[PDB]
């Protein structure tokens, strides 16, 4: 008896690559930018939940 | 040998452009890069 995790409810977002912040380069460093609407935020590739984006969830390069 | 190729064609379609979850060939291949070891600024 196998017990699996199934995600559902897919919802489109506009994404890119990378950010600059200040001329420059920002990569999301394991994650993905999204542009809800208001602002662009991180998040994890399954079960969407914004997080503002920072220094930290991300490296410069 | 028609029905397979068919079976074949649709599994590099899906892989080309993704439950779907379509997502851009160059996105995609950065992720891929994460899994090796290497940064996807790379």
């Amino acid at each position: 008896l196998h017990v699996t995790y199934v995600p559902s409810q897919e919802r489109n977002f506009t994404t890119a690559p990378a950010i600059c912040h200040e001329g420059k380069a920002y990569f999301p460093r394991e994650g993905v930018f999204v542009f809800n609407g208001t602002s662009w935020f991180i998040t994890q590739r399954n079960f969407f939940s914004p997080q503002i984006i920072t220094t930290d969830n991300t490296f410069v390069s | 040998d028609d029905m397979i190729a068919a079976y074949t064609a649709a599994l590099v379609s899906g892989t080309a452009t993704a439950a779907a979850l379509q997502i851009p060939f160059a996105m995609q291949m950065a992720y891929r890069f994460n899994g090796i070891g290497v940064t996807q600024n790379v």
